[PDB]
């Protein structure tokens, strides 16, 4: 077929070879667990003795040379265009039985893997094609963990190309098996391959799963909602406070989380939207929230250092002043009455907004809302108003839980369903068309 | 070559100064906010005498220049913190460093 | 008793035992009588009673073709059977009820009055090991509260108890 | 009566492990027969350990320490 | 209200209605209903306040249900509601709230707080389902925000078919509706990603040419809307992880965004960022002049230049008007938005344009430098899918709030301190709790992989990787993986070897290297040593005494990144000790105490699990010979308190451990044995 002369007197044997390969496959197939001891032992033996007499009649080369001549054409359509649909169709079935039938040679087999061993260099070399990575991985394994001779021939070349094959086929505990092997083998570790695999798959911290201690963190918001519309009876401008009586640093090795902020709902559902329940997320996180925390502005879960005389991290006897403008979008803070060099602005106003706090462990904090819930310790700004006098009528106002579940007992707890949409809370009048 | 945001505020007056040992927490950051190191994790103040070459020479300068009771964010660029080298295994090559370092005491 | 039954479970009743205890061989005697099933077959359909309509009127209050006529299944005698199975339940206990369990199974390889009585009487003492703790904490923590108790039940009408509920339970899952 | 004594407890746990169940895991049986045998043959336990015992004056504890560690 | 409750299989979907498949046996009392595979009446509606009680009997495969006690009954006269089920994988409890409904699930693990169990149920032989546990059974419950995840290969709508890159062509992902002109066709909007995001550059700097194309960082991909799809209909972008906003209605114009502003003391306005999650253009736009729509597959190419954070799009051969700056350090995912109307809808093309690299370039470091173009089997087609559990914290912060007075506002207040450990995918951009690999298998495969190869590069007393080791694994997080409860057996297990693999098992190993060799100075404290405590000839515990064998010295080092002594690369890296000794002795009595209850939740979920990891590293700390006086006086009354006894519990010894515990505590039993024969050496060389 090579050479260039395609034609009908091509004297391919597909079927016959891919139905002596899978032939060869039962022959050289391991025993079964579930067989009784000795009649293992005598199957074991026997496997043994054929993959002997096969390695001393030269199989695994002729083996290679099949896979080679196979691996110069590319894709079963390229092998097509010179061989015909036929051996197209059976191209890779036959590859992968090849693959399969070297590795059952050679497995279990310490002198066969030690043969192997000059080979291979060769072997790896095309590893990273996708229709012989898993069977070259297979016979890797198994060279690998037979065989001392393959690790003393394995290089930094090698150890990189099967990293670099996480890195474009993604996560495969097989290639991971293979590095515990290419590490330790037969009770005998190997510094240099130690030293490589640590030092060229751990520091990237890109393909390996990432594992860290995070706070819990919580919200609470008071049972209020703001939004604008068009025609609607809602005020535009709104503050409240919020004042830190005491706040612990470090309650563990992580830092404290206190964020103080805005939040919007996902139209018009009473449920915070955009963010997680659980924990780990505070104030800005999201672009469903605004937050600040003494030194930054939160927002996406990206944080923007702002100024403010004596910039410092929220602590203790500080009061945190927060204005929401929704005739032009802004949001402000004042920290113990001096203006931060910040602003939130232009930010989706289809929804309702509410004052929230995120916090970990190891806060007091009090909310602020004027009237007879919290006097203000500073003048509100001009045409802003309290948050108190957002309350419906009917309701009370009251801090609660930003999100649904809390520390309770499982059989007193409440599972909630879908809520209706709080469509009421926007008052616009539509009277009938005359 | 280094330099530090406050986070929360010293005394303002006592610092660092030549053959004195800062006994200090810090937390090890990379830019990307991936935490490579903290000896809040392993509950032990980190202790090292100033001019001896004993750190890394960023966060010399950074607690150098940090004063007593001070909390601190250092960043420092890749030439001052482990050049193109690196940390095998902890510190890929050409990585600015972040750390969150309070300066407790000085010995 | 479907409306009553909740009160007898609550505090125990001889009258509601002896009720039991007298279904018990009408269910039998339904069991046994072979002319009676064609008898009351041809009653039912003499009658034209739609035999489920009472249960329908009973479930009516609260909203509660092949066999429009009659059906096996839903015999007056064995809902009654059923009904009152609860008060023979809450009686007896598991700590009997294993061998209990094997007389059934006794009974369905054809083991008759004198040898089940004898196997029951030589079986019962089979003791476990002192730990085994369905038996003995369902038993303890239940009377350790020492005021109140039903141990006054003489061993030979626990063995009577015993026949008939398992002659009544082997009845039911043979039909 | 009771074992109070650690050679007669692992005499008989080991023991009545074997007779409770057929253990499936060679590596668990040598291991129980091995702690078996050593409750049974206590001398050979000195028997072994003495040609392995050696004894030092005050003097040589720390090179011997150190050539120990190394 | 709607609500259902019932039994429902492992695979059960969390997006679908309970009993409308063959996942699910659901009673529904707002219609008095049963339901698999459809509907049928059974019982009667509720109340507000009634209890259900659901029951199953896997023996007889059964099904019951009852009504504040009194049994439910079909229309004919059966009590059961499902009478031929197979087993399968099992059932669990499940329930099913519609929308403001309020219910709550009681597994009965205090029998006592059950209200209608006594009336039915407990004199039948059922268990409640958590009678024999220990902690809370863990709660899933269907996932709100939704994620992107890739397409199923058994998808009903969505097919996703990979084309090679030939010498004449690109790389290509195409999209195609398999059950478009077909009813039930999903005409609603579909989001489309790509599994690998382009990240931009750290700090933002204010044919064709090899150099320039080497030095550049700008990618490029393009997509293709075939003829017959409609381009109003088709969104070309980029998008980051932050986006999860399924709308049906999608548009540009409703897209979150924000803009942060930044000025001086006193206005003066230095800077204002821009910041959003979606930075796409609509294809229909996007032709703008006259075009035949349908002459060639349009081609919206998008360009993004990391090195500057600019966002750029060509329609055909054309600059568009439309731009965007994203922040730095902003990963950003290639995305479609398209609503079907026609059953090839889009293909994505991993190509490139004059003086621009690859997507695949950027994708992956190792090709940073090859300007082909490539797309490797990691990178994937994801789309936005509801169909996802989210696993509810067993604990939640106490917080305390409460209206102190009128002039004092409302106190929120919280001290207790609790974590959970994160575990983050990287090329996804997200983080999760690491308990939920409990019902991920693939990620928990891959990650006890992971653990194992962390314990193979340090094996062996390689103490520099060790200390490397310290950095990705610290202690906080080593000490909460060992006292955890709820974590996965696979993990725990790895876990605990790598805590003994990076900080003990290079002095263990030592000690038990020197184990068999005594080498006894000749001092006053050896001389002191007797074979037996007191006159009455009676054995003393074993450990417990004085001992003046010479043994290893036992140093650590200090696992610090910011110095650069290297001096501290010999010695493991240091482990709090005394923390560990008593979390191991604390977390021993607590196994036994449980383990004695035979619970039907074990931690780890096997004893094996909850056992072998656990013993492994106490026989380790007893090698190492942390152990001291009342702490070998407790472990011993753990292992038989009845031998060990200082003048109807029992011990490991008398406990029914499986077959990898017994062989654990055959090695403990040894090392206990070789202690004896220590003191027994000692004592004859004192005599001596």
């Amino acid at each position: 077929l090579s050479k260039k002369a395609k034609a009908s007197t091509v004297d391919l044997p597909i079927e016959s070879v891919s139905l002596s390969l899978q032939d060869l496959i039962g022959y050289f197939h391991p025993p079964d667990e579930h067989l009784e001891h000795e009649d293992k032992q005598n199957r074991l033996r026997a496997l043994k003795n054929r993959q002997n007499l096969f390695q001393e009649e030269g199989m695994i080369n002729l083996v290679l040379e099949c896979i080679d001549r196979l691996h110069v054409y590319s894709s079963a359509a390229h092998f097509a265009d010179v061989a015909g649909r036929e051996a197209g169709e059976s191209w890779k079935s036959i590859l992968n039985s090849l693959y399969e039938l070297l590795a059952a040679l050679i497995r279990g087999n310490r002198k066969n893997c030690a043969q192997f061993s000059g080979s291979l260099d060769w072997l790896i070399s095309r590893l990273e094609r996708l229709e012989a990575s898993s069977g070259i991985l297979e016979v890797l394994h198994c060279v690998l963990v037979e065989s001392p001779e393959a690790l003393n021939i394995i290089k930094e070349g090698h150890i990189k190309s099967i990293i670099s094959l996480l890195d474009k086929h993604g996560r495969n505990h097989k290639v991971l098996d293979v590095l515990c092997s290419l590490c330790v083998c037969h009770g005998v570790a190997v510094r240099s391959n130690q030293h490589l695999i640590c030092d060229n798959l751990l520091p990237g911290r890109d393909l390996l799963l990432q594992t860290r201690l995070v706070n819990h963190v919580s919200s609470m918001r008071p049972n209020i909602f703001l939004g604008v519309s068009e025609g609607s009876a809602q005020y535009k401008k709104w503050y409240y406070e919020l004042m830190v009586d005491h706040t612990e640093p470090f309650v563990t090795a992580e830092a404290t989380h206190l964020r103080v902020g805005w939040a919007s709902t996902e139209g018009y559902s009473p449920y915070p939207g955009g963010g997680e329940e659980w924990g780990g997320n505070g104030v800005g996180d999201d672009l469903f929230s605004y937050g600040f925390d003494g030194l930054h502005l939160w927002s996406g879960c990206i944080a923007r250092t702002v100024s403010s005389p004596n910039q410092h991290l929220l602590r203790t006897d500080d009061v945190i002043s927060c204005c929401l403008d929704l005739s032009a979008p802004s949001i402000s803070f004042r920290i113990n009455g001096q203006p931060v060099q910040g602003m939130f602005e232009n930010f989706n106003i289809d929804g309702l907004f509410f004052p929230v706090v995120s916090f970990s462990a190891g806060i007091k904090v009090r909310f602020l809302l004027g009237g007879r819930h919290g006097e203000f310790k500073f003048l509100p700004p001009p045409g802003y108003a309290p948050c108190y006098e957002a309350v419906l009528p009917k309701e009370k106002l009251k801090v609660e839980h930003s999100r649904e579940y809390k520390q309770e007992r499982t059989y007193t707890r409440d599972l909630l369903g879908p809520t209706v949409s709080l469509t009421q809370a926007a008052f616009t009048p539509i009277p009938v068309d005359t | 070559g280094v330099e530090i945001e406050t986070i929360s505020p010293g005394d303002g007056r006592t610092f660092p100064k030549k053959g004195q040992t800062c006994v200090v927490h810090y937390t090890g950051m990379l830019q990307n906010g991936k935490k490579f190191d903290s000896s809040r994790d392993r509950n032990k103040p980190f202790k090292f005498r100033i001019g001896k070459q004993e750190v890394i020479k960023g966060f010399e300068e950074g607690a150098a220049q940090m004063s007593l009771g001070q909390r601190a964010k250092l960043t420092c660029t890749p030439d001052v913190a482990y050049g193109a080298t690196g940390h095998p295994g902890v510190i890929p090559p050409n990585a600015t460093l972040i750390f969150d370092v309070e300066l407790l005491n000085l010995e | 008793v479907d409306y009553n039954r909740a009160k007898w479970l609550k505090e125990p009743n001889p009258e509601a035992e002896e009720l039991f205890r007298m279904v018990a061989e009408v269910f039998i005697y339904w069991s046994k009588s072979h002319n009676f099933k064609r008898e009351e077959q041809n009653f039912v359909v003499q009658n034209e009673i739609n035999n489920m309509s009472f249960l329908i009127t009973d479930t009516k209050s609260k909203m509660s073709r092949k066999g429009d006529r009659y059906s096996m299944q839903t015999s007056l005698i064995v809902a009654a059977l059923k009904r009152l199975l609860p008060i023979g339940l809450n009686i007896c206990a598991p700590g009997d009820q294993e061998l209990i369990a094997l007389a059934k199974n006794r009974f369905s390889l054809k083991d008759t009055e004198d040898e089940v009585r004898d196997i029951i009487r030589s079986n019962i003492h089979l003791q476990g090991k002192l730990e085994d703790p369905a038996i003995r904490w369902q038993m303890a923590l239940y009377k350790d509260l020492p005021n109140r108790t039903d141990d006054t039940s003489d061993p030979e009408k626990t063995v009577e108890r015993v026949l008939d509920i398992a002659n009544v339970l082997f009845h039911l899952e043979q039909k | 009566k009771k074992s109070s004594t650690l050679q007669q407890l692992i005499s008989e746990t080991m023991v009545r492990w074997a007779q409770e169940s057929v253990i499936e895991d060679p590596e668990l049986v040598r291991a129980m027969f091995v702690l078996l045998h050593r409750q049974y043959d206590g001398i050979g336990g000195l028997v072994r350990a003495l040609p392995k015992t050696y004894t030092i004056n005050g003097v040589s504890v720390e090179d011997t320490i150190n050539l120990l560690a190394s | 209200g709607d609500m259902r409750v019932g039994w429902s299989r492992p695979g059960c979907q969390p997006d679908q209605e309970l009993g409308s498949d063959e996942r699910a046996f659901a009673f529904d009392g707002f219609k008095a209903q049963r339901w698999h595979q459809g509907n049928e009446h059974y019982g009667r509606s509720w109340q507000a306040g009634d209890v259900v009680g659901c029951m199953v009997d896997m023996n007889e495969h059964t099904m019951m249900f009852t009504l504040n006690g009194e049994i439910l009954l079909d229309d004919s006269g059966s009590e059961l509601a499902f009478k031929d089920f197979d087993v399968g994988d099992g059932f669990i409890p499940v329930c099913s709230l519609g929308v403001a409904q309020v219910g709550r699930m009681n597994f009965g693990k205090d029998v006592s707080t059950l209200k209608y169990f006594t009336i039915c149920g407990l004199q039948e032989g059922y268990e409640p389902f958590a009678v024999n546990t220990n902690r809370d059974i863990t709660m899933w419950l269907s996932k709100r925000l939704p994620q992107f995840l890739q397409v199923p290969s058994n998808h009903e709508h969505i097919e996703v078919t990979r084309i090679d890159g030939t010498i004449d062509s690109s790389p290509c992902l195409k999209v195609t509706q398999k059950s478009f002109g077909s009813q039930n066709s999903n005409t609603d909007i579909m989001f489309y990603r790509l599994s690998m995001p382009i990240e931009c550059a750290e700090v933002f700097s204010k044919r064709d040419d090899y150099d320039f194309l080497m030095q550049t960082s700008t990618y490029y991909y393009s997509v293709r809307i075939f003829p017959g799809q409609e381009p109003a209909n088709v969104w070309v972008g980029w998008i980051t992880s932050d986006f999860h906003q399924y709308d049906t209605g999608f548009d540009l114009d409703r897209v979150r965004t924000v803009t942060v502003t930044l000025g001086d003391e006193k206005g003066k306005v230095h800077e204002s960022i821009k910041r959003s999650n979606c930075y796409m253009v609509c294809a229909g736009e996007s032709m703008s002049p006259g075009q035949g729509r349908n002459n060639n597959g349009l081609e919206i190419g998008c360009v993004v230049d990391a090195a500057s954070g600019l966002l750029t799009f060509i329609a055909n051969g054309k600059e568009l008007s439309t731009y965007y700056q994203v922040e730095p350090s902003t990963k950003l995912f290639p995305a479609v938005f398209a609503q079907a109307t026609s059953p090839n809808v889009f293909q994505f093309e991993l190509g490139r344009i004059k003086n621009v690299m690859p997507l695949s370039a950027g994708l992956f470091k190792s090709e940073h430098k090859n300007p082909v173009p490539q797309c490797p089997p990691r990178l994937h087609v994801q789309f936005l899918s509801h169909v996802l559990w989210s696993r509810m914290p067993n604990q939640f912060l106490k917080v305390d709030v409460s209206r102190i007075s009128e002039r004092q506002g409302w106190l929120v207040q919280c001290l207790d301190p609790l974590q959970f450990m994160s575990l983050h995918i990287p090329e996804e951009n997200r983080s999760v709790d690491i308990l939920e690999l409990t019902e991920q298998e693939e990620l928990l495969k891959f990650h006890y992989h992971t653990l194992r190869l962390y314990s193979a590069v340090c094996a062996l007393g390689n103490h520099r990787v060790a200390h490397a080791l310290c950095s990705h694994v610290d202690e906080p997080q080593l000490l909460y993986a060992i006292e955890n409860k709820y974590m996965p057996g696979l993990l725990r297990a790895g876990y605990y070897d790598l805590l003994i693999d990076i900080h003990l098992s290079s002095y263990a190993t030592a000690r038990l290297m020197m184990n068999n060799e005594y080498i006894v100075p000749m001092t006053e404290e050896t001389k002191s040593i007797t074979l037996f405590p007191d006159e009455n000839k009676k054995h003393g515990l074993p450990g417990i005494g004085l001992s003046t064998s010479l043994r290893p010295r036992m140093q650590f080092s200090s696992p610090s990144f910011v110095s650069i002594s290297n001096e501290c690369y010999q010695y493991s890296p240091e482990f709090p000790l005394d923390i560990l000794k008593s979390k191991t002795i604390q977390m021993l009595t607590e196994a036994v105490k449980e383990g004695s209850l035979h619970a039907r939740d074990p931690v780890g979920g096997t004893t094996e699990f909850l056992f072998v990891p656990l013993i492994k590293l106490f026989y380790t700390l007893l090698i190492m010979g942390i152990f001291h006086n009342e702490d070998l006086k407790h472990i011993l009354q753990l292992i038989e308190p009845s031998v060990f006894k200082e003048a109807p519990k029992e011990g490991l010894l008398q406990m029914k451990l499986p077959e990898p515990v017994k062989l654990q505590m055959c090695l403990l039993l040894q090392y206990l044995c070789d202690c004896q024969v220590r003191h027994r050496i000692e004592a004859i060389v004192a005599f001596s």
